[PDB]
């Protein structure tokens, strides 16, 4: 409603567990290479 | 868009992030974007207001 | 100034440092 | 003679969007200066914000941010 | 007489760079970003004290 | 030095004590930027302070006396600094030290430190003219400070006598009684700048009196500037002293010319 | 990665119950710092900055002094710390420097902040001061930096 402020990120947000994401369920054996990486926030980031 | 091309210029050194980096009146940190959409409206209401 | 000293002046700080007030 | 940015920590930002709910004093007359002059800039900011959007994938997106 | 082409060189280059002085004062006084694309100190006092 | 170097200055209001940013309510909706009330009718607008400067006890060494501050907390002198010890001006009566150390500065900005202007203020009120170096201060509005007591008309000089005694050196006190105002003048000016911003929305009530607990109710007191004294009785004072002045200043001089050759 | 506990976020390693309970102490302060303490003044409201970024300071130091000095946390741990961000992994890397052992905080030693070429007057050492003020015949007038309220940085103090 446009009565109520926004409120605040540390009140309320910062402290809730966030929700599950969509995600695809994956196949073990089709999947393999990509399924550890693939909903990574920036994906293979970290890879050399 | 193909058969009008405005093609970008070389001499636009001056970025606006990027200028406004060098000058000690802004600071830099990592937060959440959820965060960072809070305060943005908190700070457009108050520009506004 | 010596390291014995300053080893001295820096235990004159109420707080540890670096936010221990030499007043 | 160039050291890059000094990464603030968050809650340095936290207190201070904080501090400025209610400028009421004296003080905030050059921050209210500020708010005001920075309002021609809040549509770069509006685009920089919508184009680092967190995507269906992501549960949150910890992103970079350059503050005032 | 007419001016000598030595002369015609002594005031355009006189006169060109105070024109250029000036136009590059109303360029970067204007406070649009895109104007630096197209553009003292150790004074003495009291006699020198 | 034993009623002021040897103490440290004391915290005379707690912050949280210390009074709402915003004002009394005369309007319908505050406005931000400019921090008042809007869509009201009108308003007096002026208020008893509710705090005073208790000057022999609330005196003391600060911060800003071993770093060489030249000014004085202006708080300090309405009774109002939060900060106490901590403080980076001055907390004590003007002395003949100190205004040595701002004669340098007396000339273009006040004792606490804010630049006066070209002209005074339409009501003769606010900081100042650097045009006019001006020693006399209006003392007015006395009837809402006594909260409308008839007292005297000559006890009502007594607490104007008292009160400006404590701020520093007088030149002369003199009181009218058909206009019901009083005229008090200072050796230095640098005092008259203090007991200006000490004095104003203040009140006389002396706790002894009756209405001490309506101190608040009433309007406080006007300290503004003073205009020229207007009989000739004065007036010859005061090329006799513009005369004295000049005559100090020659000699000072011709030293200077002395020293030029 | 983050600060909040996702699910792309990795689980602690294995000495990190042991340090919890004196981290959380840090957490909880901060999260009282940033309450929006409504105070008028400017001199007090910068006071309530300067604890912010001490508090960040002294989080900092105890998981410097956990891994470097003392050596009581792994590896693998010391940088998850770092990658769930309870550390700065650029401050704690000005401490390992000989001249930057106990530094204040990395905005104190940036040379574009100030107005001249220089660092924050808190790297100046006490002793240094002392003498220049020594000359001029005053104590010295510097008490609190302006940017977190430092003291002095200076490893020799
Ligand atoms: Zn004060
Ligand atoms: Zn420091
Ligand atoms: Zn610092
Ligand atoms: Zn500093």
């Amino acid at each position: 409603d446009d009565d109520e402020p926004p409120l605040s990120y540390e009140q309320h947000i910062e402290n809730i567990e966030p929700l599950d994401p969509i995600n695809l369920p994956l196949d073990s054996q089709d999947d393999e290479y990509v399924k550890d990486w693939l909903y990574d926030s920036r994906p293979l980031e970290e890879d050399s | 868009n193909e058969l009008h091309p405005t093609l970008p210029t070389n001499h636009n050194k001056t970025k606006l992030l990027k200028s406004l980096k060098n000058t000690k009146y802004f600071q830099q940190t990592t937060i959440d974007w959820v965060e960072a959409g809070l305060q943005l409206c908190r700070q457009g209401h108050n520009m506004l207001n | 100034f010596t390291k014995s000293e300053l080893k001295r002046r820096r235990k004159t700080r109420k707080g540890d440092g670096p936010w221990g007030s030499w007043s | 003679l160039y050291t890059p940015k000094a990464e603030m920590p968050p809650e340095h930002l936290r207190k201070i969007i904080n501090t400025h709910s209610d400028m009421a004093s004296k003080m905030y007359n050059t921050d209210k200066k500020a708010f005001l002059g920075a309002l021609k800039y809040l549509p770069h900011a509006i685009l920089k914000l919508l184009e680092n959007m967190p995507h269906p994938w992501e549960q949150a997106k910890e992103v970079k941010v350059l503050y005032h | 007489p007419l001016p000598t082409k030595a002369e015609i060189q002594e005031c355009t280059a006189r006169t060109k760079s105070y024109i250029q002085r000036l136009v590059n004062a109303k360029l970067a006084n204007s406070n649009n970003r895109a104007s630096s694309r197209y553009v003292a100190p150790a004074n003495l006092l009291l006699n020198n004290s | 030095m034993t009623s002021w170097r040897d103490k440290s200055a004391k915290v005379q209001v707690k912050e949280s004590e210390l009074p709402s940013s915003i004002p009394a309510q005369t309007g319908l909706t505050f406005n931000i930027w400019y921090n008042k009330w809007s869509q009201g009718f009108a308003g007096n607008t002026r208020f008893v302070s509710p705090f005073a400067l208790q000057p022999q006890l609330h005196s003391g060494k600060t911060r800003g006396d071993n770093d060489g501050q030249l000014f004085f907390c202006l708080f300090f002198a309405k009774g109002m600094c939060c900060l106490g010890p901590k403080c980076e001006y001055l907390h004590h009566i003007p002395d003949e030290e100190d205004i040595g150390k701002l004669a340098l500065r007396t000339e273009v900005l006040d004792c606490f430190g804010r630049e006066k202007f070209a002209d005074y203020r339409e009501d003769m009120g606010g900081i100042g003219s650097f045009r006019k170096k001006n020693k006399t201060l209006y003392v007015g509005g006395i009837d809402g400070a006594l909260n409308s007591k008839h007292l005297k008309p000559a006890q009502i000089e007594s607490r104007i006598r008292f009160v400006f005694s404590r701020l520093g050196d007088i030149d002369r006190i003199r009181y009218v009684e058909s206009k019901n105002c009083g005229f008090v003048k200072f050796k230095y000016q640098a005092n008259a700048e203090f007991a200006k911003e000490a004095m104003s929305n203040q009140t006389l009530l002396l706790p002894s009196d009756k209405e001490w607990d309506d101190r608040r109710e009433g309007t406080g007191l006007l300290v503004k500037w003073a205009n020229e004294d207007p009989d000739p009785a004065a007036q010859k004072r005061l090329q006799e002293e513009l005369k004295l002045e000049s005559l100090n200043m020659m000699v000072h001089l011709i030293n200077n010319n002395t020293n030029s050759a | 990665m983050p600060r909040i506990k996702t699910r792309r976020s990795k689980p602690a390693p294995d000495g990190f119950e042991k340090i919890k309970p004196t981290l959380t102490d840090f957490e909880i302060q901060l999260r009282d710092a940033q309450k929006d303490k409504s105070s008028k003044l400017a001199a007090k409201s910068n006071e309530q900055l300067w604890e912010i970024m001490q508090l960040h300071h002294q989080r900092s130091r105890y998981i410097y002094t956990l891994y470097y000095k003392r050596k009581a946390i792994s590896k693998d741990l010391y940088d998850w710390l770092i990658k769930e961000k309870y550390a700065d992994k650029l401050l704690i890397a000005k401490w390992r420097k000989t001249g930057y052992e106990k530094l204040c905080c990395l905005r104190c030693i940036q040379k574009n902040e100030t107005n001249n070429g220089s660092t924050c007057i808190c790297r100046v050492p006490r002793a240094q001061l002392e003498e220049e003020a020594r000359k001029k015949g005053t104590q010295v007038s510097f008490h609190q930096c302006v940017h977190c309220g430092c003291r002095g940085c200076a490893s020799t103090d």
